[PDB]
């Protein structure tokens, strides 16, 4: 890949969601989504292996179907009430099919069966992008029309995402699928509160992003893709075990870490609207989410799996990674709960 | 040569359009008067019909405003025959 | 009356296709130091009727490997479109006045390729498939430059209508300002018809007949007459766009006469070219249209976008 | 108008049904996607002409642009799939089960 | 560089012409004194009716009649 | 007349159905060409010609490319048609019958805002400017150059990026 | 966790590269003759083609 | 209505020709006649197998170029606009970006066929 | 809206052609222009919660201009009654309704 | 010699001239000794429908002059 | 809900022109300078009131002024105007550039006698 191609493609990836955010017309939101999903593919298939090709196919087909559905919704809201952007006087069928398609894109349950695979088949720096930067524009759409979304549908989707993320990442050995299911669960959280308060789903998104990005960075440090591989960190990069453990316990939602703040301030805002049952179930299954992060902490830091006769070489050699941003984000993702009032509003 | 010829063509277009301008008032008067005639005929006949059906107001509008809403082809040419109707729809798309 | 006009536009076109086959044979003969048909009738004016009658008297073929539906539809469509492209033509008055006549032409022509495609696919023979894929390549090659050439010309006409070109050329041909575009359009029409040097869809020296190899008398005659009709059609297009017959509203007959003279000249030129040159390789056609005609075509499109502006010569909308 | 729009919506729904209910071949699904694009383009153009809103005609042409770009990348992915497995079948890309 | 342009004009003159025409198309509008007239003409065309205004009695610059010598004249287009 | 646009929409529906039944992409591209022709016809019947001719040309080129591709990647020894599989033919006929049923039962039980067999042809061209000179559809699509400049750069960049992207994808 | 469904499951490769069954070439064979005009009359010239 | 008339007349002419071509002549059908033609000998395989395409990239590119043509076609109307500078600039940008994409493809050897 | 960049820089990339009441080519007018204008002007400065109750009359007039369900119902009922009459012989369309009219002008 | 070709060329020339002259003469014969009115924009069609109506018989080419204003 | 009022068939009755289109196109450039006042009063009254029912007597006055114009024609210069519009009705678009020798006779006739 030459720098001209890289420039065009990455600029397009960046531009896609910007148009969606900065646009009043729905059609241009759609073309932004399309820029995103057209530019992201070559970065997936760059490695040129069967897994990459099939990941690309499963991503393209799904996103194209969802985009066509969103376009149908826009066109019906144009035929009706003769404007482009939605309004209070718009069919709930339109709104709900739009929400369903946006979920399909985001990868929420039961529209999630494609995200773990697509993330397992590609490299890690793209999984990072896929799970962090590509989940915004859909959420922008949802945040511009939150008064109109049905609460029944988003709540069913959210509890389903929570349950399925937990149960799925529970028995995964590959790390990329664990991160995929973490994304599914945290997106379920993001969505469970969107109609009541969308200033909290953005918070949960920011926190999940600053939490998963340095995890992916750690994995990319030694190109670690399994539990048994990260088990070897005590011999390769033992200076990373502390941050790894803290970020995992935060992702799980343990105090006094700022991964507990989204959970807590979402349960609160939900019970301010009398959603006792939803928040209860969500928390009880976030516990299960935490379980496999804890098993992973065991495997990596709190005990020492066997190593190999060759890692002595890796010990001999030097390393230029990670950069400054890993430490920054990993500190601002575990040790910032004391500033919660500043984070929440 | 093409410059000069296209300029003279633009001038001739100005001329044709100025003629159209001079004539549009007459056409507008005729069109308005004719639409009103058609609507009054359809009103008289809607009154003959619907004379005994319960709870029917002949000229009742489907609008809560009282300003003039220009009618549409279905209304103007609804009671009339089907050829006089298809002309209004496909008459100009199905050229002279 | 309209049906009589349909007849006066259709039957002469078919007679002209027949006598165009005749003129083709005789011109190529005299170029090849031979005569051409002179036996069947006086100087051979019955050879086309002989050929057609003989073909429609032969046993057609319903092979075992073919998709008969498409195998039969394709020639129907070929001939239909070859005859339908002649309706919006002003000579100087058309039978069907279309505002977007140019686009009708473009679409119908781009559609006539599916006759070849479906014929070659249905036949279910390798040479047929090869002819079909070669047609695919040929279209992919020429269709890009066709529309841009045509747009660049029309940006001084003011519309896609074929009857405003007559007033545009009322004083001077469109060849002088657009002879580069005229040359490229000539070669691209040469390709659109699968005509030499671009007779690749039926290249007898590589593919026995291409998409025709399994086709027999009647359907083959349909294909052949569609080809020799589209020839005259594209010549008429060249000589309505770039060459301008004399239009004096009291004298449309002179317009038809000069139109016919120029069309004959351009068709005889097609035959001349078939006789004078070897045949391309279907990759070289792509390379030509995509490396010498498309760059220049874009440059000239920009030139003719600007010219009406820094000349104040923007055309009128009716 | 209303019957036209109902039929075009039913057509979009049929093409979506096809896209969702795969068969062996992938290009058929790509074609169903293109059919959905066609339905939507037609619906939008009809709406803009019924409303006489000539400021919204630039929309369907963009629809077509982006639909064709999607089709292009789909055809490229299809090329890669065929190179890998020799065929465009969907039952062959099932190795990401782990 | 002249030798490069020369061997290109000999070998690949089609791209030379293409770039030259590109540049001339981009330049000549900046050069001509008849460029301003395009928009003036496309504005002079009355594709719509010239809706008249109410004579409030404070429109001295506005005419009471087409042939009243007031308003935009098209002489610059009648002799161009 | 009056049944014209409805017949067009029904033919479009049947084309899209036979497409969704996924026969060999050859016949699917055929159905797509036919559906684009019908869409052109109906768009012309609603007033606009430019958009119809446009979509027609576009889908013709697309189906040309698709033929070229399916003859290379999506072919089979015995390609399937609508008649080949009894099940596919049966569901096709069933879909036609179900369309008929839906129409004839909605006309009865439903209101007239969706399907009104009696009253057909009355609502195609609601309003029009009888004295008009500048109503062609190409005026709107040309607004891209003057007013809607954003859509133009957006689409052009989409195509640029598409070139680069397909190259990068097809690299071996 | 194992199941009756996940018994045949194999751990994926360490580089995401999968040893794949080598799909042999399918080269279109064609009888270029005889009766072909190019072929001067008695040549068959069976050849293989990739396109 | 007249366009419909003419086109249907042409349909009927073609179909009449085909009918009288399929029902007028004397036939004698047998397998060795109805069998495919492969230059005197028997086919070694079916013609319904993958026929590799070496210009697939050029066809993909042709799609996008067709779309750019679709975007260029409204110029005859865009030149009737008051905002002439904007139309000029946008058309120039469009054609230039098109040419730049073509040049990148050319240089990276996309217009050349896989061998 | 999510990032009101336009409203910051003071530009308009996508918002000057959203609804039908916007500037159209050559100062034409989309149908239901006035209804849309009045709806928008009523819904200005009060929010979408109030507008759903206070601009209801205007929005309904707009919805009827655009979709025209009620004109359809009315003309359908008229035609139905007329067909009933003609069936049972209680009506005869006047001349101007049967082609034979005085074609003014 | 080469002049043995002029028969076919002349035949095809006659056959290519016939269509235009026929269309023109038929348009004149059917539209009252006038060129078939062109309706490129709705204004021309409006004019033609006006003419059709004012003409006693519904035909746009029966031109009614000053003989019909008193 | 509310009724829609419509004039009566007699309230909207005039002395119609019943004159063709080529003739109007021939006489338009002179009918613009000689009836601008009434034409523009009617049309302003039209755009200002947006109701074809409030602005009707103005339309009757428009018809009357047009009839008076065409009578001033039919009295003095019937025959040149006849030649002009007969020449101008022949074209498929009723173009002026095909009848310039008759346009000049008509315009000179009117310049002289009116
Ligand atoms: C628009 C496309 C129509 C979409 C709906 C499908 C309707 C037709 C389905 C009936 C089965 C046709 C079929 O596939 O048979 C295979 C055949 C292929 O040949 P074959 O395999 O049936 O050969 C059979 C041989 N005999 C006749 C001896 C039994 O192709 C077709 O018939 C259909 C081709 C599609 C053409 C559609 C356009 C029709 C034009 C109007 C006439
Ligand atoms: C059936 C199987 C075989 C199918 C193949 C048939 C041959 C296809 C030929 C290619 C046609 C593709 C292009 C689409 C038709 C052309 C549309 C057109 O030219 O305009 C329609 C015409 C009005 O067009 P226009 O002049 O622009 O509007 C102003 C007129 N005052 O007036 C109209 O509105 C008439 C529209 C009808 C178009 C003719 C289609 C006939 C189909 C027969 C089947
Ligand atoms: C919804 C409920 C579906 C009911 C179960 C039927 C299962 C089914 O047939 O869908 C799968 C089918 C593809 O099946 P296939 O891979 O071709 O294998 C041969 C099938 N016996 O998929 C398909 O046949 C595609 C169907 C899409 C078109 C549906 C339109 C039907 C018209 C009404
Ligand atoms: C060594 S060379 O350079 O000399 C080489 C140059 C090429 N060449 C040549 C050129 C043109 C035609 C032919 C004879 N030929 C005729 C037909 C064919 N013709 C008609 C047909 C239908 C209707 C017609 O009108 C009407 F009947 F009235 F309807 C008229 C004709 N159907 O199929 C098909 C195949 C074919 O080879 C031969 C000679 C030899």
């Amino acid at each position: 890949m030459n720098p001209i191609t890289l420039a065009i493609i990455y600029f397009t990836i960046f531009l896609g969601p910007v148009i969606t955010m900065s646009s009043t017309n729905l059609m241009l939101m759609w073309v932004g989504l399309e820029f995103s999903l057209l530019a992201i593919i070559p970065m997936l298939i760059n490695k040129k292996n069967p897994r990459s090709t099939e990941a690309a196919t499963k991503y393209f087909v799904t996103q194209a179907t969802a985009s066509m559905i969103i376009l149908l919704a826009i066109v019906l809201n144009y035929k009706q009430l003769g404007t482009w952007m939605f309004q209070q006087q718009t069919n709930g069928l339109i709104l709900n099919m739009t929400l369903m398609a946006l979920s399909m894109k985001l990868g929420l349950a039961p529209f999630h069966f494609w995200l773990p695979e697509v993330t397992q088949g590609i490299p890690l720096h793209m999984g990072l992008i896929l799970l962090t930067w590509q989940k915004i524009a859909p959420l922008s759409i949802l945040i511009q029309i939150y008064p109109l979304l049905n609460s029944t549908i988003i709540l069913m989707l959210a509890i389903t995402s929570i349950f399925m993320g937990a149960w799925g990442g529970l028995n995964q050995t590959q790390m990329r699928k664990i991160m995929a299911y973490s994304s599914i669960a945290h997106m379920g959280w993001m969505l469970a509160i969107l109609p009541y308060n969308p200033s909290l789903t953005l918070l949960n998104l920011m926190i999940y992003i600053i939490l998963t990005a340095p995890m992916f960075m750690a994995l990319m440090l030694n190109n670690s893709m399994t539990i048994n591989s990260i088990s070897l960190l005590w011999n390769k990069t033992p200076a990373m075990l502390t941050m790894i453990s803290l970020m995992l316990l935060s992702l799980g939602g343990l105090p006094p870490l700022t991964g507990f703040l989204p959970k807590w301030i979402i349960i609160t805002e939900l019970m301010k609207n009398n959603c006792l049952i939803m928040a209860t179930l969500m928390a009880m299954m976030a516990l299960l989410n935490l379980f496999f992060y804890t098993r992973l902490i065991y495997s990596t830091s709190l005990t020492m799996f066997p190593t190999n006769n060759n890692s002595k070489m890796m010990t001999h050699q030097t390393k230029t990674k990670p950069n400054l941003m890993f430490s920054t984000l990993a500190i601002m993702s575990t040790m910032t709960l004391p500033l919660a009032p500043q984070l929440i509003t | 040569r093409m410059m000069r010829w296209n300029q003279e063509r633009r001038r001739l277009l100005i001329e044709d359009l100025e003629a159209r301008i001079a004539l549009m008032p007459l056409f507008q008067a005729e069109k308005d008067r004719r639409t009103l005639q058609i609507l009054r005929e359809n009103l008289e006949e809607e009154a003959i019909i619907m004379k005994d059906v319960p709870n029917w107001k002949v000229g009742e509008s489907v609008f809560h405003t009282t300003r003039w809403v220009p009618p549409l082809i279905g209304e103007m040419y609804g009671l009339r025959t089907k050829e006089e109707m298809s002309n209004a729809n496909f008459g100009f798309t199905w050229y002279t | 009356m309209f049906f009589i006009n349909i007849l006066t536009l259709l039957v002469p076109i078919l007679i002209a296709m027949a006598f165009l086959t005749l003129v083709e044979r005789k011109i190529l003969g005299y170029m090849q130091l031979r005569k051409g048909p002179n036996i069947v009738g006086p100087y051979g004016i019955l050879q086309p009727f002989a050929d057609a009658m003989k073909l429609f008297m032969k046993e057609p073929m319903r092979p075992l490997t073919t998709s008969m539906s498409l195998f039969i539809i394709a020639p129907t469509l070929s001939l239909t479109l070859a005859l339908s492209l002649w309706v919006p033509l002003p000579m100087p008055h058309p039978l069907i006045n279309l505002n977007l006549g140019i686009l009708f032409i473009l679409a119908t022509s781009s559609l006539s390729v599916y006759s070849i495609l479906w014929s070659g696919w249905a036949s279910n023979s390798k040479y047929s498939l090869f002819g079909a894929l070669r047609a695919v390549a040929q279209t992919i090659s020429y269709e890009v430059t066709m529309a841009i050439i045509l747009l660049s010309v029309l940006l001084m006409n003011g519309s896609y209508s074929l009857q405003t070109l007559i007033t545009t050329q009322e004083h001077m041909w469109l060849l002088l300002p657009a002879w580069p575009m005229a040359m490229m359009w000539f070669i691209s029409t040469l390709a659109e018809t699968n005509r030499a040097p671009f007779d690749l869809t039926e290249g007898e020296s590589e593919l026995v007949s291409g998409f025709n190899v399994e086709y027999a008398a009647g359907p083959f005659a349909l294909f052949f007459m569609a080809e020799y009709t589209n020839i005259i059609l594209m010549n008429a297009l060249t000589t309505i766009i770039f060459l301008g017959p004399l239009y004096y509203i009291n004298l449309p007959e002179l317009y038809s006469t000069n139109f016919m003279m120029e069309a004959l000249l351009l068709s005889s030129t097609f035959l001349w070219i078939r006789a004078s040159y070897p045949r391309f390789r279907y990759d070289q056609l792509m390379h030509l249209l995509w490396k010498n005609f498309l760059p220049l075509t874009l440059a000239l499109c920009m030139w003719h976008i600007s010219l009406p502006i820094f000349t104040a010569g923007v055309p009128p909308y009716m | 108008m209303p019957s036209t729009f109902f039929n075009l919506t039913m057509a979009f729904s049929l093409s979506l049904l096809g896209t969702l209910m795969f068969r062996s071949h992938l290009m058929s699904t790509l074609l169903c996607l293109e059919g959905m694009v066609l339905s939507l383009f037609i619906m939008t153009s009809v709406t803009s002409l019924n409303s006489n809103s000539m400021s919204s005609m630039p929309i369907p042409i963009t629809i077509l642009v982006f639909a064709a770009c999607e089709a292009a990348v789909g055809l490229a992915l299809l090329v890669k799939v065929s190179n890998t497995y020799g065929t465009d079948y969907v039952q062959n890309l099932n190795l990401l089960q782990c | 560089i002249s030798a490069f342009l020369k061997n290109a004009w000999a070998k690949e003159p089609v791209l030379v012409v293409s770039f030259s025409v590109w540049g001339l198309a981009i330049i000549m509008p900046m050069i001509s004194p008849y460029t301003k007239y395009a928009s003036m003409i496309n504005k002079a065309t009355p594709y719509n009716y010239p809706v008249p205004v109410r004579d409030d009695g404070n429109m001295p610059d506005v005419p009471s009649h087409p042939q009243d010598p007031l308003g935009p004249s098209l002489d610059w287009l009648k002799n161009l | 007349m009056n049944n014209y646009i409805f017949v067009l929409s029904s033919l479009f529906l049947v084309g899209c159905l036979g497409l969704a039944l996924k026969p060999s992409p050859i016949y699917g591209g055929l159905g797509l060409i036919v559906s684009g022709f019908v869409g052109c016809l109906m768009v012309l019947g609603f007033g606009g010609s430019f958009l119809g001719l446009m979509v027609f040309l576009i889908y013709l080129g697309g189906m040309l490319v698709v033929f070229g591709y399916t003859t290379a990647m999506a072919t089979e020894e015995y390609p399937e048609t609508w008649g080949s599989n009894w099940l596919i033919l049966g569901f096709l006929v069933l879909g036609v019958i179900m369309e008929v049923f839906l129409i004839c039962v909605l006309n009865y039980y439903d209101e007239v805002g969706v399907i009104n067999l009696d009253g057909l042809g009355d609502w195609l061209m609601y309003e029009v400017d009888d004295v008009g000179v500048m109503l062609e559809g190409g005026i709107g699509v040309a607004a891209m150059y003057s007013c809607a400049t954003w859509m133009m750069v957006v689409a052009g960049w989409s195509l640029f990026a598409g070139i680069f992207i397909i190259i990068e994808i097809t690299r071996d | 966790y194992p199941s009756k469904e996940t018994a045949h499951w194999k751990p994926p490769p360490w580089n995401d590269v999968d040893i794949l069954k080598e799909k042999a070439v399918t080269n279109m064979t064609l009888n270029f003759g005889p009766q072909h005009p190019a072929a001067h009359g008695v040549l068959r010239l069976v050849l293989e083609l990739s396109g | 209505m007249n366009l419909y008339t003419v086109i249907f007349i042409n349909i009927l002419l073609s179909l009449t020709l085909i009918l009288v071509a399929f029902w007028l002549p004397q036939m004698n059908l047998y397998s060795e006649k109805a069998n495919p033609y492969e230059c005197g000998f028997d086919p070694t395989s079916s013609a319904r197998l993958p026929f590799s395409m070496k210009f697939f990239l050029v066809a993909i590119t042709f799609l996008l170029f067709d779309l750019e043509i679709a975007l260029l076609l409204p110029l005859p109307w865009a030149i009737q606009t008051i905002k002439t500078s904007t139309m000029m600039i946008m058309a120039f940008i469009l054609v230039t970006i098109l040419s730049l994409g073509l040049a990148y493809e050319w240089t990276q050897k996309g217009l050349e066929w896989t061998e | 809206p999510f990032l009101d960049i336009q409203k910051k820089l003071g530009i308009s990339l996508d918002r000057h052609f959203m609804f039908l009441s916007a500037e159209q080519p050559y100062k034409n007018a989309a149908r239901c222009h006035a209804f849309e204008k009045e709806w928008i002007e009523c819904a200005h400065g009060i929010g979408g919660t109030r507008a759903k109750k206070e601009c209801k009359i205007e929005f309904d007039d707009f919805e009827e201009c655009l979709l025209r369900y009620k004109t359809m119902r009315r003309m359908h009922d008229i035609k139905k009654q007329r067909e009933k009459l003609m069936k049972e012989g209680k009506y005869t369309p006047p001349p101007h309704h049967s082609g034979r009219e005085e074609p003014r002008p | 010699m080469w002049f043995e070709i002029l028969p076919g060329l002349a035949i095809m020339g006659v056959c290519l001239v016939i269509p235009g002259v026929s269309t023109a003469y038929i348009h004149k014969f059917t539209n009252g000794g006038k060129e078939k009115r062109v309706a490129r924009v709705q204004y021309q069609w409006y004019l033609m429908e006006r003419d059709r109506r004012i003409s006693g018989v519904n035909r746009y080419y029966v031109s009614k002059g000053l003989e019909n204003i008193d | 809900p509310g009724i829609v009022e419509l004039p009566t068939l007699e309230e909207l009755k005039v002395e119609e022109v019943k004159v063709s289109s080529a003739v109007l196109k021939a006489a338009a450039h002179h009918y613009g300078a000689q009836c601008d006042k009434t034409n523009k009063e009617f049309m302003l009254c039209r755009w200002e009131e947006k109701d074809p029912r409030r602005c009707l007597k103005e339309g009757k006055l428009v018809n009357g002024c047009a009839l008076n114009f065409f009578r001033q024609i039919k009295s003095h210069c019937a025959e040149p105007f006849t030649e002009y519009w007969t020449c101008l009705d022949y074209s498929n678009m009723q173009l002026f550039r095909h009848c310039r020798q008759q346009q000049a006779k008509f315009d000179q006739c009117v310049l002289d006698k009116l």
